[PDB]
């Protein structure tokens, strides 16, 4: 069956255009609504579209958040458009976007299943291109709240990632307060679980931290079975966090008295021949304090990524590495001096 | 299970039942 729809562009103009699909197929269901994979009839090019249900009365925040965004490392809408909901204010809302074959979780999951570690570089590449998309999102006070390994797209041959899923996502506003049960449990920063609502986009910071963390091991690093259990796996790493930590995770959370308990030393966390400015990396993003974390313009500009600004770098396969340095001035808003030492020589224009 | 982590949080009892729950096993 031929689909074919009135859709407006992802990035503009508002201008509506005749969109043709077809092999329409269910790749993902959930409590926000059903993600298909479908083929463009125009250029052959395959694509996800994600239907949502919507109030009528009130704007889509994916949307909203979707539309604003143009990066190399974040799934691009394509099309949008909108499908009969039966109900006065209930239509369905369709996000028309960019399909990407592989995510981190299944590579990882394949190299855990062969007991053995992925390659550093990939590693190097694929937080690398985390970072980026954080900083471009970040830039808009967008914060996506959902940052795990199954929602880090992979093109496996060009090694290129890209963010999606904003479901979870909320441009955050100081003083506005956000819902502390949000983050899948593994990757949840610990002023969530202390009930924080005054938190900022460091959260992504942390969930960033747990995914390094998770692809050095070969399995999460934080695996609880439960809210309270979450913070018993940070506790066992970071040990207890100290009364001013307490008040930088949620200054409206007070605890009197407690036991103290020491961190474990991060060098016995990881296995022995783990890359040690990879643990160095890690350290500076899984901190109790928030602010303590490294922002992520500044975790690209870690010396763990030195071997990517090398001009002779290339993929395993022999291939290049896809575009790591077209920085752009919103990308690079939170620290503009930062770009001399991101764009390196052999980088920069002619 | 989520109540139990919210009465924790507003009881001012998280570390102290978390540090509890470490030993326990
Ligand atoms: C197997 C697989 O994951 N395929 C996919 N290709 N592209 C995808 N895009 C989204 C997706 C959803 C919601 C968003 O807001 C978004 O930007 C992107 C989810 C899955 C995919």
């Amino acid at each position: 069956k031929v689909t074919t729809v009135v859709a407006t562009p992802g990035q503009g103009p508002d201008r509506p255009q005749e969109v043709s699909y077809t092999d329409t197929k269910v790749i993902g269901n959930g409590s926000f609504g059903v993600v298909y994979q479908a083929k463009l009839c125009d250029s052959g090019e395959l694509v996800a579209i994600k239907k949502v249900l919507q109030d009528k009365r009130f704007k889509n925040r994916e949307l909203q958040i979707m539309r604003k965004l143009d990066h190399c490392n974040i799934v691009r809408l394509r099309y949008f458009f909108y499908s009969s909901g039966e109900k006065k204010d209930e239509v369905y809302l369709n996000l028309v976007l960019d399909y990407v074959p592989e995510t981190v979780y299944r590579v990882a999951r394949h190299y855990s299943r062969a007991k053995q570690t992925l390659p550093v570089i990939y590693v190097k590449l694929y937080m690398y291109q985390l970072f980026r998309s954080l900083a471009y999102i970040h830039s808009f006070g967008i914060c996506h709240r959902d940052i795990k390994p199954q929602n880090l797209l992979l093109d496996p041959d060009t090694a290129v990632l890209k963010l999606c899923d904003f479901g979870s996502a909320k441009q955050l506003v100081r003083g506005e307060p956000n819902v502390s049960y949000i983050c899948s449990r593994y990757y949840r920063a610990p002023e969530l679980i202390f009930g924080a609502t005054d938190y900022t986009s460091s959260i992504d910071v942390w969930s960033a931290g747990c995914v390094l963390a998770e692809l050095l091991l070969g399995q999460p690093i934080f695996p609880g079975d439960s809210g309270v259990d979450q913070l018993v796996e940070i506790i066992k790493v970071l040990g207890t966090p100290t009364r001013e930590q307490i008040r930088e995770m949620n200054p409206n959370y007070t605890e009197f008295k407690f036991p103290q308990i020491k961190a474990h030393p991060w060098t016995k966390v990881f296995r022995p021949r783990t890359p040690p400015e990879a643990i160095a990396l890690c350290s500076r993003l899984l901190e109790y304090t928030p602010t303590a974390r490294l922002t992520p313009l500044e975790a690209c500009a870690h010396s763990f990524f030195d071997e990517l600004r090398d001009p002779n770098v290339k993929l395993p396969n022999g291939r290049d590495t896809p575009a790591l340095f077209n920085f752009t001035t919103q990308e690079l808003s939170s620290n503009p001096p930062l770009a001399t030492i991101l764009i390196p020589p052999h980088a920069r224009i002619q | 299970p989520h109540r139990l982590l919210q009465q924790l949080v507003l009881s001012g009892n998280l570390i102290k039942e978390a540090v509890r729950r470490l030993h326990s096993r």
